[PDB]
DNA sequence: CCTGCATCCGTGAGTCGAG
DNA sequence: TATAATGGGAGCTGTCACGGATGCAGG
């Protein structure tokens, strides 16, 4: 997306997204738990152990 | 040991944002607040007190304190309450939380990285009677303004739009605060006004100018009479410490009497006045006692009438003593 | 580690008068 | 309310002698 419509960059047909040319690399110490549906906690909530996510 | 370089050790811990980071947190701080009008919309409550709450959040459990603003007392128990409302939400309308809490973790980033403009900005003020660390914050206070009132569409770089509220905010704490006796802001652009005024007729007539072209440099309206009440207003008190002498000795406040308080010669003057005035209104008859003092108030402390005063008038031209009570 | 000596920090440094 | 601006600045220098705490090298 971008500020003004004609900028914007819209997929031709079906196809997959890969991401090249990074600005910068972010090493964060954490584990990643993918999801499907739902989340039940939200950003800035803390959780021990065993915590539903 | 020292405070400034304390806080400008803190300030060189945040690295500067590039302009991919200023666009990125700008447009999450936006899209933040249009979740949170978005919340309001779906849920019912207060845009504020859902503001608040994704703040509560997002800061910490150390910090939930009551908000002026907000109706309703904030504890974390209403925080959790509120918070509860707002996760029992349908996904669709979930993800809105989702937005205003990364909106504000990224309005604390924004704030916290720009802090090095404050003091740039603040350092050019130095001197005005307010001391660095104050400027500082008073120009903090401005960021958080702008950080508030930002838009990213205008694809301005935030230091443009930053800087105008830092000045704003350091200038409106410089004109408030600066001065003991408090002058409303307005009357001190006014007395600033006439300093540089001032300041450019000396400069021009190599002299100090009289009032009066003081009063013309200023335009219409502006007499003599004016500019002297207003350099008068202007005057700021001195301390009472100012040390009097080249030693440590007396200050200048031991050389000032106290007017309030009554030497034992006017406690003296009430007793005796209050005593002679008793002694000599033996003429009185007690119908005209009590009426003629409820006249000039002397038991609760507020044709007959006439009687008695004509007699006061007789007894005056009497013993021709009271004199001295009289000044 | 427990004792002893070197070092730092804070605290004092006459009275009254006159300015 | 919008070009962009992203870590301060002065310093006060020729006393002297003490108690108490704090710290470091040495037995
Ligand atoms: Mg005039």
């Amino acid at each position: 997306a971008a500020i003004d419509p004609e900028e914007e960059v819209i997929a031709e047909a079906e196809g997959v997204v890969h991401l090249h040319e990074p600005a910068s690399i972010l090493v964060v110490k954490a584990r990643v738990y993918p999801f499907e549906d739902d989340v039940e906690v939200s950003t800035g909530d803390r959780v021990a152990p065993g915590d539903v996510l | 040991s020292d405070p400034v370089r304390q806080y400008l050790h803190e300030i060189g811990q945040v690295p500067l944002l590039t302009l991919e980071e200023e666009v990125e947190l700008a447009r999450k701080v936006e899209e933040g607040m249009e979740a949170i009008k978005k919340l309001s919309e779906i849920t019912g409550l207060d845009p504020d007190l859902i503001r608040e709450v994704v703040r509560a959040k997002i800061l910490g459990s150390a910090r939930v304190r009551h908000i002026p603003g907000l109706k309703e007392t904030l504890d974390p128990k209403t925080v959790e309450e509120i918070d509860q409302k707002l996760k029992s939400l349908p996904k669709e309308h979930k993800r809105y939380l989702h937005i205003a809490r990364e909106g504000e973790a990224a309005r604390q980033h924004l704030i916290e990285a720009n802090l090095r403009l404050v003091v740039s900005i603040a350092k050019k003020y130095t001197g005005r009677g307010l001391s660095f660390l104050d400027l500082i914050q008073e120009g903090n206070q401005g960021l958080i303004r702008a950080v508030e009132k930002f838009e990213y569409k205008r694809r301005f770089k935030f230091s443009t739009y930053a800087t105008w509220w830092i000045r704003q905010a350091i200038n409106r704490a410089i004109a408030d605060q600066a001065r003991t006796i408090r002058i409303p802001v307005h009357m001190v652009e006014t007395i600033n006004k006439l300093s540089r005024t001032a300041r450019q007729l000396q400069q021009e007539l190599g002299r100090e100018p009289t009032y009066e072209e003081i009063a013309e440099a200023m335009g219409p309206g502006w007499d003599a009479k004016r500019v002297e009440e207003t350099l008068k207003i202007a005057q700021e008190p001195v301390s009472l410490e100012t040390p009097i002498g080249d030693e440590k000795d007396s200050f200048y406040g031991d050389f000032i009497p106290d007017e309030h308080l009554p030497s034992p010669v006017d406690a003296a003057t009430q007793s005796l006045l209050s005593e002679e005035l008793e002694k000599a209104l033996s003429k009185l008859s007690e119908r005209e006692a009590m009426v003629l003092k409820l006249r000039k108030g002397l038991i609760d402390g507020r044709q007959i009438e006439n009687k008695a005063l004509r007699k006061l008038k007789y007894h005056e031209s009497r013993t021709r003593k009271l004199r001295d009570f009289l000044d």
